[PDB]
RNA sequence: UCUGAUGGAGGAUCGAGUUGAUACUGACGUGCAAAUCGUUCAUUUCAAUCACGUUUAGGGGCGAAAGACUAAUCGAAAAG
RNA sequence: GAGAACUUUGAAGACUGAAGUGGAGAAGGGUUUCUUGUCAACUGUGAUUGAACAAGAGUUAGCCGCUCCUAAGGGAUAGCUGAAAAGUGUUUAAAGGGGUCCCCGUCUCAAAAGGGAAACAGGUUGAUAUUCCUGUGCCAAUAGUAUUAUGAGUUAGAUGGUAACAUAUAUAUAAAUGAACUCCUUUACAUAGGCUUUACACUCGGGGUGCGUUUUCUUUGCACUUUACCUUUAUAACAAACCUUGGAAUCAAUUUACUUGGAGAAGAGGUUCGUUGAACUCAAUUCAAAAAUUUGUUUUGUAGCAAUAGUAAUUCGUAAUUAUCCGAAGUGGUAAGGACUAUCCUUGAAAAAAGGAGGGAACGGCUUUGUGCUUUGCUACUCUUAAUACUUGUAUGAGCGUACCAACAACCGCAUCAGGUCUCCAAGGUUAACAGCCUCUGGUUAAAUAGAAAAAAGUAGGUAAGGGAAGUCGGCAAAAUAGAUCCGUAACUUCGGGAAAAGGAUUGGCUCUGAGGACAUUAAUGUUAACUCAGAACUGAAACGGACAAGGGGAAUCCGACUGUUUAAUUAAAACAUAGCAUUGUGAAAAGCCACAACUGGUAUUAACACAAUGUGAUUUCUGCCCAGUGCUUUG
RNA sequence: UUAUCCAUUUAUAGGGAUGAAUU
């Protein structure tokens, strides 16, 4: 056989991200003494569209404290935040929508985004449009707090990790039915070369384990083990179950 | 006079796609193309610029909102809980 | 009718190669490349066009006189008059409120 | 090319040491109208005379140091 | 062609058997509407300027 | 084309110069000859 | 609710051009041509068309998937 | 000329028909270009021709391009791998610049369509022209000292307007102090729709000049009647934005459309930019009224360039003279600009380079004490342009391309091959039309041949009585209307469609009638413009979308929902894709999927509304039972 | 926590109570 499409993806030739018009990586402020023991307020000057993603980005201008001047940060905007608004980042920042706080300072039940799964990595979790995590518990001694992620998984992160208060905007995007193939074409034109798909069952056996035959069927179970090699992992990978969920 | 009985703005799609799909897209396009109340100036003139960005024609001020509406119930509820304290 | 041809080595209808016909004293219809229109200078705050300043491309702006590159008022040529007015009132009043807050603290 | 209207600036430019030639153009109009054109390093300065007497007097008062070019 | 244009001016080669484009292609309906609207608005402005109608009457009309 | 590099133009000139016949006074005692339409320079 | 205008949406329609290639299983088939010619046909606001530049190289690439294409060479190119 | 169907000239008949064998370029070619010879071979017939052969010649740039910038990206450095070859490219880098310690900082290449300092007209050759000549401009650069001269400012930095903002007009609007450190703007950006302005294009009428028709008619038909860059071109006008005043519901202003307003509308008066580029009495000038310099009235000038050039004419030795080059408009084709509206799960480059601002570091001159500072006595002094003189190495403008073809014989197809091959300009008539057909400018009358004859057969078309698919696997092929206006339009339907359903009528020419606008005078009277509809008589071998151009419809069944894509050269489909639906894995740098020999990497400028792996394939209605088998998976 | 590994940055302040802001 030959190398299958999934295997070709990792070579990164034509499958690199289409990022010509991206506005920059969305990262919150690098950890600083000001955020460790106080508040620093940045003024949001514009809310822009990053072509790759659905969530709007916010350009926030902070005034540097080490030297005279301003620094521009590209944060992922939470819903309801508006140009001309001052957002506070730090341990003593008030709990308000758009502010960046350590998750240990937030009470239980607050909705957060731009979660830092490890302290200081300036934003890793809960970043897609409309997503939010919930602070569902703080440790007795502090130093640790538990959140519920948009997938429903419970995660335990040290209390010093920062997050934005609120929900990342552009929520409900998935609700619109893409009516036609052209809209999907335009959607993936600015993301990747993952579209159109072409079913493996419509291929020839040389290029896909599903290909071949006189009737367009899989012919062998489509659930493959987690240890299957690269050209073999092609169906439902390491599936614990199949068919419709019932609850 | 009244031009289309029920399709409304989805008359642009003709007969293509399902009726259910067209009705679903109508429900959300109605609010995507609607004007909302700008709480900064009080004039109902904030329209969607991009998927999540809403700009007021008068203020020229833009806010981050929903994909198809200025606000979403989840964000509104979260702000309500925050502002309760 | 007289037909024309490009003269400036660029034979494609790009925006830097926009072209205009003209009748010469010799009775010939020739073609001249027009300069690209430059955007107006814009205010640093509201991003609106600031008046009193010409809208030349950088090469022409370098040759322009200083009189039509600036406005003789504070932030003139960089901030519009309305924004400057609002900035002045804001700067004065936000220090006035700080002073009254300090005097009312005790 | 620049047109100058007042007579003092024309005389001053002619007397200025950078001027080399004066161009005399005469032509019938309907009366013969003329124009005097000082050639300087930068520009050619034209003055238009409808007055035959004025355009007789002015180039005569012009100093003969600088050369003449009669076109017609 | 000048003689043909003169005949057309008298209205002599315009019958329905001489038309090949649609009604709108021959005489743009949008252009006709724009002309009518412009002449009516011009008349209303003239009347209001000369004060032969009241401001509210002008707005209603 | 009309647009050329200096080295390419010099090569064209040399190729033209090498396309002339043997002088008669020398013949009194050439196969490496080409036509522009038949054998292309390729260089 | 109904009527007349206005308005100008749409992977809307006809249709030259472009981009293709349905049929005549026409011509040709020692051709003009190692794929052309004629008529007919499809296509034209978009998943549209073109140019140059640039990336991906052989048990590899690339594939809206025909084992298609990768210099008249492909169920494993070409050169030695 | 030895020799002429295919060399040249004249005449005729025609063609190409501004979507051109017409002009310019790119790729590719490379001298095919030009002139003069010339015919051994080639130019599939001839050939005196030629892209053949031979000898000479021809390509002129500060302004056209490259060169510079950065993009997709390429190479290299540091490392790290690897026997190396090579692979990656900041992954423990002490890696040039600026001011005067500190700040910033991998290098280099990659666009002759992106960004970008600056040129026009006329003429000129056998062959080059924004390159030569003539004239007129523009851009960049111009070191040190000293003189002059130009301007400002000064007893260390100007002034007007309430404001929007404006002001330096010297030959030349050159100078309106300004350090470090900053913050912005320009460069700089998608698509669709109409509206509008301007230039060019086309066209109508008048005047002049020349030509043509003239059996007859014809105040006639045709041609010319031109005006570049540059001068912040000055102004004028207009879309907008802004300022002052004003203070809005009986809401008003206003667009084709909607747009806007107590966060300040209308009205009135202004400011600016942008369009354009002599518009407007624009400038100068003549005449009356305002005062110790304003408003009204005339002449000149294509505003300067500019007529000296160009064009079309009339003459004169054969190079010169003379006359014209000015009075009004319509259509909307192309291009650009403007102000808008709308669309996106699509938001539509960067840098070189340039500009503006915040800030306020430094501070006259002549002489003098002490150690750059306090000091004493006097004041007219600092920048900015230009020229000159001397020093400074020689104190303007580098190098490369520039001919020609661009297919029709100069390119690629083995060729002088009916193929292929990117871009710009785009006249008149008919017309919806850059369609078709015909025509003007330009080009051509050439095609590996001609003459004659003209049967069979072939090929590309026409037409056929009566019948009308009986033909054939199959209506294959052909035929049938087919434009426009008016009328009429079913089942079914996802209510959007079906639909041009089906199916009827009309259409020429001529003579008329009616309707649809703009401009001024003291409600009433004149001047003047588009083609667009509607109606009526008359007329003809009943014909009129007269050529050209131009749907066959209907009743159903199967498949695929649709737009789209595909086996380059036998399969275009019911195949692929698709939206929709469903399932699976993954909470992260000790993760999922994938690449790599290693190092390391892609997704990832990513983070579950995400990425990855599958199946099905719009909508509607549904999606039953089986975990025995084989897979997959969960606990110990 | 010293080997080793990971993340962030300009390696830019020891722990407790919508004007600018630099010499």
């Amino acid at each position: 056989g030959r190398v299958i499409r999934g295997q070709r993806k990792g070579r990164g030739s034509i499958f690199k991200s289409h990022n010509h018009h991206r506005k920059g990586a969305a990262k919150l402020r690098h950890l600083d003494y000001c955020e460790k023991k106080g508040y620093i307020k940045g003024l949001v000057k514009d809310i822009i569209h990053d072509p790759g993603r659905g969530a709007p980005l916010a350009k926030v201008i902070f005034k540097r404290t080490e030297k005279y001047g301003k620094k521009e940060e590209l944060i992922i905007a939470s819903e309801g935040m508006f140009t001309g608004q001052y957002i506070s980042c730090g341990t003593k920042a008030p709990l308000s929508v758009g502010n960046i706080l350590p998750i240990g300072k937030m009470p239980e039940g607050t909705l957060i985004c731009n979660l830092e799964h490890r302290t200081g990595n300036r934003g890793t979790l809960v970043k897609a449009s409309g997503c939010y995590a919930t602070v569902v518990g703080q440790s007795e001694d502090g130093k640790k707090t538990k959140v519920r992620l948009p997938s429903g998984a419970k995660k335990t992160i040290d209390a010093k990790a920062r997050a934005m208060v609120g929900v990342v905007g552009a929520g409900g995007r998935i609700d619109k039915p893409i009516l036609k193939a052209g809209v999907a074409h335009h959607k993936y034109r600015v993301k990747r070369n993952c579209w159109p798909k072409v079913r493996g069952v419509a291929m020839n056996p040389v290029e896909h384990p599903h290909g071949g035959g006189n009737h367009q069927h899989i012919g062998h179970p489509s659930t493959v083990s987690r240890s299957a090699p690269a050209g073999q992992k092609v169906g439902l990978i390491a599936a614990r179950r199949t068919g419709l969920l019932r609850g | 006079s009244r031009r289309t009985k029920k399709v409304g703005l989805t008359g642009k799609y003709g007969t293509r796609y399902g009726s259910s799909l067209r009705k679903q897209i109508k429900k959300i396009e109605l609010m995507q193309h609607a004007k909302y109340l700008c709480t900064f100036c009080g004039k109902t003139a904030t329209k969607r610029t991009c998927v999540g960005i809403w700009k007021c024609k008068k203020c020229k001020r833009k806010v981050c909102g929903g994909a198809w509406s200025l606000t979403t119930p989840a964000a509104v509820a979260a702000k309500s809980t925050i502002i309760r304290l | 009718a007289q037909r024309v041809h490009y003269r400036r080595h660029n034979h494609y209808n790009t925006k830097s190669n926009k072209v205009r016909p003209v009748r010469t004293p010799g009775g010939k219809l020739t073609i001249h490349v027009v300069k690209k229109k430059a955007g107006k200078p814009k205010c640093a705050d509201c991003k609106t066009a600031i008046q009193g300043v010409k809208a030349l491309r950088p090469a022409d702006n370098y040759r322009a006189r200083r009189k039509n590159r600036t406005v003789a008022r504070a932030y003139g040529g960089s901030i519009c008059a309305r924004c400057i007015r609002e900035r002045i009132m804001r700067a004065f009043l936000f220090e006035e409120q700080k002073c009254v807050r300090q005097v009312l603290k005790e | 090319p620049k047109q100058i209207t007042d007579i003092r600036k024309f005389l001053k430019i002619s007397r200025k040491p950078d001027t080399t030639a004066v161009i005399i153009m005469k032509k019938k109009s309907k009366t013969v109208i003329t124009k005097l054109k000082l050639r300087t390093k930068k520009y050619l300065y034209t003055m238009v005379f409808a007055d035959r007497k004025k355009a007789e007097r002015i180039e005569n008062s012009l100093l003969p140091s600088l050369k003449r070019i009669y076109y017609p | 062609v000048r003689l043909y244009k003169l005949a057309k001016r008298k209205g002599r080669h315009m019958g329905i058997g001489k038309r090949k484009g649609t009604k709108n292609a021959r005489t743009n309906q949008k252009t006709l509407w724009i002309k009518r609207q412009r002449v009516l608005r011009r008349l209303l402005k003239r009347l209001r300027d000369s004060k032969k109608v009241d401001r509210h009457l002008y707005h209603s009309f | 084309g009309s647009i050329k590099r200096f080295r390419l133009k010099q090569r064209l000139g040399k190729c033209r110069r090498q396309n002339r016949p043997v002088p008669h006074w020398y013949r009194l005692k050439n196969t490496k000859r080409r036509h522009w339409r038949r054998t292309k320079l390729g260089l």
